[PDB]
């Protein structure tokens, strides 16, 4: 299934470092966002986001 | 046909493997 | 047995491909490992 | 010079050359060291010695002719040289040798003498000849569990487990009419073209060669024969090559010729060549180079060999050679390609122009047993000139960049990094 389209992508070395670092940055950003979202939605009421509405009349 | 001291490489080659040897002299050796 | 009679290694040998199958897998994993190490270091 | 072809049950080939005056006619069989199981290894060598042993007196007594033989991987050849006017005698002797009858040639005393002579010869080869030993070990480690790795002379233990049944079985199973040609190199015009094909003057036992379950393989296995008694260290490297009848044969040959050979103890070899020679001359690392591009009917082997008195410098030599191979696939100047093309033209000219009828017969049979007719030297030169930098770069990228390699060595190999350091040096470098 590993066609020439995917085979060609495994030969660049001078430029691959920059794009791999950018991909690592994007992955860490999305991972941080996902973990923050899961920590948010695993606990409701205790957190300070909804106490504003709880005290609201 | 009327062999004598028939103990050749095939005799001890048979025990190790059988499918790898290409089925074209299996009939010869069994005969 | 002489040196030419190589001992059997079938216990760990895999499908008779010996091509980019293993190479691409290993390279992709180490690329991911570099990704994670770089992210942690940053 | 020209090539002729024809066939009726068998194949007959002839390359007339009136300049030479040493006519040689003999048969060639396309079944050698690659058509024998590991438990029956030296049967072909025993055949060669048993045809070179006893009737060599009869050939020189009854007539005049020198008979030779050669087994390389599958080309069991039995050439019978002679004078230009005495070819029919050679053909008649060959017929009385093979087709009828081989019973007299197969006796107890003659076979025992041949057996002990072959044992002594193989022991002497295994004792002294180191580079050939490492080459055979490279072959035996690159093709593990495949009918292409076992040596062409027979492992020591394999000789004494076969007497008359195995030899006759090999004769009845491989000496057939399907994989046999009758070369005619020398200065014979048309007698070979007519006398070879007759009503009954051809090899008996019509049939077919047994098929092989496994074709070939190549895995990156390492083999070491470390022993500190020897003074030097012989190591060889290899990669997967190409078989005969492929549109990469001459590109691979040119890639091998690019780096060429080298010999530090010759004043004419230290001042030519390409960069690694300059990088090596500064410190005395190596002595010999052999960039070989071997090809067989199943698979090939494009490699490298050396031998160093220095033992601490093995790692540097291997690293420099691998770095140069890496540089080959990215940046080669057109001058390098032109020089390699001229050198390869000269090399093939020497190989195919030698006045020996036996060598020409061997090459003719080798190239006719796979294709059907020999590829003439003019066409070879034309297609060599067809090669350019793009083709060699493409082939190098396809078959060298990050590919599985096989290693062998013997002698003082204490300073050789085992497998990962050598393999890593093909892609870890900045590209
Ligand atoms: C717990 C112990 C370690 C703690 C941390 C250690 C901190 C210090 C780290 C010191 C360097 C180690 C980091 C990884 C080094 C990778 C290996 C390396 O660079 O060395 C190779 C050196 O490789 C080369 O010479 C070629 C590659 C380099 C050329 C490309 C350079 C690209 C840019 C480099 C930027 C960094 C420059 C400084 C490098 C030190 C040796 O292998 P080889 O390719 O030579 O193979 C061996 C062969 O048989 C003999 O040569
Ligand atoms: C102030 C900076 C402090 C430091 C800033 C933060 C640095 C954090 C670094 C954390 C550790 C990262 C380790 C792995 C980095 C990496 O990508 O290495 C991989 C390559 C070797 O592998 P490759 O050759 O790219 O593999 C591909 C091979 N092909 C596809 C062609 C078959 O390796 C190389 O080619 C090595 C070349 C030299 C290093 C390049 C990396 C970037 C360096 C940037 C600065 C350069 C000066
Ligand atoms: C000497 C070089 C390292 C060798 C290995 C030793 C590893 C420990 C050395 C560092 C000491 C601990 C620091 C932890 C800081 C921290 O964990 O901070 C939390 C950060 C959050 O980043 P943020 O953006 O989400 O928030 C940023 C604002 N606070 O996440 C991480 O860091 C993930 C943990 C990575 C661990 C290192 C990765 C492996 C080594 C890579 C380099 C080799
Ligand atoms: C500091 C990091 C923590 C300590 C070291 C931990 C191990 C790191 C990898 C070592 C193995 C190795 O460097 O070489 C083995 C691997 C295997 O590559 P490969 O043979 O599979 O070929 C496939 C890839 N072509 O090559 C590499 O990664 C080469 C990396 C070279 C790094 C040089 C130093 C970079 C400095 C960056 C900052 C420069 C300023």
């Amino acid at each position: 299934s590993f066609s020439s389209l995917y085979k060609t992508f495994f030969k660049r070395n001078a430029v691959f470092v920059g794009t791999i670092f950018a991909g690592a940055f994007v992955f860490q950003t999305v991972f941080d966002t996902a973990i923050t979202s899961w920590y948010e939605n695993h606990n409701k009421g205790k957190l300070w986001k909804d106490v504003k509405a709880r005290i609201a009349a | 046909a009327q062999t004598h001291a028939l103990s050749n490489a095939a005799v001890m080659d048979l025990q190790s493997r059988w499918e790898n040897m290409p089925s074209t002299e299996q009939q010869d050796i069994v005969s | 047995k002489s040196t030419y009679r190589t001992p059997n290694f079938d216990d760990v040998l895999k499908e008779n491909n010996d091509a980019d199958k293993g190479r691409s897998y290993a390279y992709f994993m180490v690329g991911a490992m570099g990704l994670l190490s770089s992210a942690g270091a940053k | 010079a020209e090539v002729t072809q024809l066939s009726n049950g068998i194949v007959v080939a002839t390359e007339h050359n009136p300049s030479a005056h040493t006519a040689s006619v003999g048969v060639v069989f396309g079944s050698g060291a690659a058509n024998e199981n590991p438990y029956n290894n030296g049967v072909s060598n025993l055949w060669k010695n048993i045809f070179l042993s006893k009737e060599n007196s009869a050939v020189a007594a009854k007539e005049g002719l020198a008979l030779s033989s050669n087994i390389s991987r599958d080309f069991q050849s039995y050439i019978v040289s002679s004078l230009p006017g005495s070819t029919d005698k050679s053909l008649d002797f060959l017929n009385q040798s093979f087709i009828q009858q081989k019973a007299n040639l197969l006796s107890s005393s003659n076979f025992e003498a041949t057996k002990k002579s072959v044992l002594k010869q193989v022991q002497d080869f295994e004792e002294n000849d180191h580079p050939n030993r490492v080459l055979e070990h490279l072959h035996s480690t690159a093709f593990q569990n495949t009918p292409l790795s076992l040596p062409t002379r027979g492992t020591l233990e394999s000789l004494e487990n076969l007497v008359v049944a195995d030899l006759e079985s090999f004769a009845n199973n491989h000496f057939l009419n399907s994989n046999a040609v009758v070369v005619g190199t020398g200065n014979i015009k048309h007698e070979d073209l007519v006398n070879s094909i007759e009503s009954k003057n051809l090899s008996l036992q019509t049939g077919t060669k047994p098929v092989l379950k496994k074709k070939a393989a190549f895995l990156g296995s390492e083999v070491r024969l470390r022993d500190d008694t020897l003074p030097k260290a012989w190591i060889s490297l290899a990669v997967e090559g190409e078989p005969v009848n492929s549109p990469n044969y001459f590109v691979a040959k040119l890639a091998a010729q690019i780096f060429g050979s080298y010999n530090a103890f010759e004043p004419a070899s230290r001042l030519q060549g390409i960069k690694l020679l300059d990088n090596i001359q500064e410190y005395q690392l190596c002595d010999n180079f052999n960039h070989f591009s071997l090809s067989y009917k199943d698979s090939g082997l494009w490699g490298f060999s050396t031998a160093t008195r220095n033992v601490t410098m093995i790692d540097d030599l291997i690293h420099f050679t691998l770095k140069q191979w890496n540089r080959l696939t990215i940046s080669v100047t057109d001058t390098e390609v032109e020089r390699a093309k001229s050198l390869l033209k000269l090399q093939l000219g020497q190989l195919y122009e030698s006045g020996n009828p036996v060598n020409d017969a061997n090459l003719l049979g080798a190239e006719v047993l796979i294709k059907g007719s020999k590829l003439s030297l003019g066409e070879a030169f034309k297609k060599i000139d067809a090669i350019t930098v793009k083709d060699v770069k493409a082939w190098a990228g396809k078959r060298l960049w990050d590919q599985d390699i096989a290693i062998a060595g013997t002698g003082q190999i204490e300073g050789l990094l085992d497998y990962m350091r050598i393999r890593s040096d093909m892609s870890m470098m900045r590209w």
